[PDB]
């Protein structure tokens, strides 16, 4: 077999579509996944303020604000990686022990 | 505000899953420029080009390395390789003749040599050495090369900035970040002599008893200097130019480049049109893209 | 597999694989090239739908 | 009282919700909503009885 090098990381569309098993790992609204997944709305990965928060919906135009306030301090992108790299940043075992 | 009805229609989208009316409405944001926007746009490119032309004109070493390459091919009795087609080809406001090639370089040599003893007079800094080394820099404003040698022309000073970079980041590397070194005092210091070590020796001057204990790491620190100076003697030029070039060539090149941006959305509609007489072959989207 | 008539005949994941790799490598492209945010973004999801 | 449930008022309303209903996601405007709609039922080359 052979292997197909992606230069953008893409999403599996079995644990994506099918019921979630990737909205249920995020807790997040199956909506707002095809929304942030076709390049529409962004999404806090870690935000350094108080006013931000981790896995929020924004829009391009209520983006634009936090551009304009914060800049660096936040960390909000868009497109599937943005999604990988809220998968890298999550821990598992401080749910267990919380939830 | 084009944008303000966005908020009112993706707002409240039937989650349309058709690729091709997300990417319409993507760039139906942008209007039909005409009679003004194509002269502005060409102008604000232009500007950046005649900038980064100026970002390669205060290098000491690219008019040598106009030359030296043909300096190969002059002595080899024929220059039949295509580097030919990269020569000097000067700009009138074809096959390239001796009687061009080489009475444009006439003048280069000579340029090439009256730009270097008025330097040393009345140090770098001197009024009719830097007015020379302007007119040196003028008899290569008047030339028009191709894109293929320049392409790496760019990159010979992309390389030498980035290499200066990360030396000044391998001083944070080495010291700063362990013995925690303030920046309010470094910057400053830095920037007075950056050739000696009166102000590494001003900080053992200061009490900063963490810099004191530096003979363990002396030998560490002071090769980034090693290095700094040898790229300071070897480009030929000082920091205090090659930071002012690095400087004005990032805003030339951004500026072009946020010019060309703002000029092809505004005619993917030229694109959408023409592509849909070509299908169906390969597919709706993919003719779109190469279209773009 | 080729035909008796000189014919061809293959299964539906080779066009999608082909479909994949096309715009894959065109994906690649438009990154030397310097790509308009809002053309990568198209060529992303491209690249999700296929 | 299919009035009470109507969230339209006018015709300008009706035509950019029969818009977004059968073409949701594109943003509708002044002449393409009246332009769909005389499409659906009253163009000769798109419609007929018999």
């Amino acid at each position: 077999m052979g292997h197909i090098e992606l230069a953008s990381p893409t999403a599996h569309i079995w644990f994506l579509k099918s019921l979630s098993r990737i909205g249920l790992l995020l807790d997040m609204p199956l909506r707002d996944i095809e929304r942030v997944l076709y390049f529409e709305s962004y999404v806090v990965i870690e935000g350094g303020m108080t006013n931000l928060e981790r896995q929020q919906i924004l829009t391009e135009e209520q983006y634009l604000d936090a551009l304009e306030e914060f800049g660096d301090e936040f960390d909000a992108k868009m497109g599937a990686e943005a999604i990988q790299a809220l998968l890298k940043s999550m821990d598992l075992e401080q749910e267990c022990e919380q939830l | 505000a084009a944008a303000q009805v966005l908020s009112s229609v993706e707002s409240e989208i039937g989650r349309t899953t058709d690729p091709v009316r997300m990417y319409m409405r993507e760039m139906g944001t942008v209007e039909l420029l005409t009679r003004e926007g194509e002269i502005d746009i060409a102008k604000r490119i232009e500007d950046g080009i005649n900038q980064v032309q100026c970002s390669v004109a205060e290098y000491p070493e690219a008019i040598t390395y106009l030359l030296e390459q043909y300096d190969r091919v002059e002595a080899e009795e024929a220059r039949l390789s295509d580097l030919i087609t990269g020569f000097v080809d000067p700009n009138a406001e074809n096959s390239i003749d001796p009687e061009l090639a080489r009475e444009k370089f006439a003048e280069l040599r000579a340029q090439y040599v009256v730009t270097r003893d008025t330097i040393k007079a009345k140090g770098r800094s001197h009024a009719t050495a830097q007015e020379e080394i302007l007119k040196l820099s003028e008899v290569f404003k008047q030339f028009r090369l191709v894109p293929k040698q320049f392409d790496y022309l760019v990159n010979s000073m992309r390389v030498m900035m980035d290499r200066v970079r990360t030396q000044e980041r391998l001083i944070m590397k080495l010291c700063v970040e362990q013995c925690k070194m303030p920046k309010k005092n470094f910057i400053t210091l830095f920037t007075g002599n950056e050739t000696s070590d009166t102000w590494f020796n001003a900080a053992i001057a200061m009490n900063k008893p963490w810099s004191e204990k530096l003979h363990d790491v002396s030998e560490e620190v002071h090769r980034a200097l090693q290095k700094l100076q040898q790229i300071e003697e070897e480009t030929g030029l000082t920091i205090e130019q090659v930071k002012d070039i690095n400087r004005r060539m990032s805003i030339g090149e951004a500026k072009a480049r946020r010019a060309k941006k703002e000029m092809v959305e505004a005619n993917l509609r030229l694109v959408i049109s023409i592509a849909k007489k070509y299908t169906r072959g390969l597919q709706f989207l993919d003719l779109i893209q190469e279209g773009n | 597999v080729p035909l008796d008539g000189g014919r061809f005949a293959t299964s539906d994941l080779n066009d999608l694989y082909r479909r994949v790799i096309n715009r894959n490598n065109r994906l690649k492209r438009l990154l030397d090239l310097a790509a308009p945010d809002i053309i990568v973004r198209n060529e992303k999801r491209m690249l999700q739908e296929a | 009282e299919t009035l009470r449930v109507d969230p339209t008022n006018d015709r300008l309303s009706a035509l950019v919700e029969i818009y977004r209903m059968m073409r949701p996601g594109e943003p509708p405007t002044r002449e393409a909503a009246e332009s769909l709609f005389e499409n659906l039922f009253f163009s000769e080359d798109r419609y007929d009885l018999s």
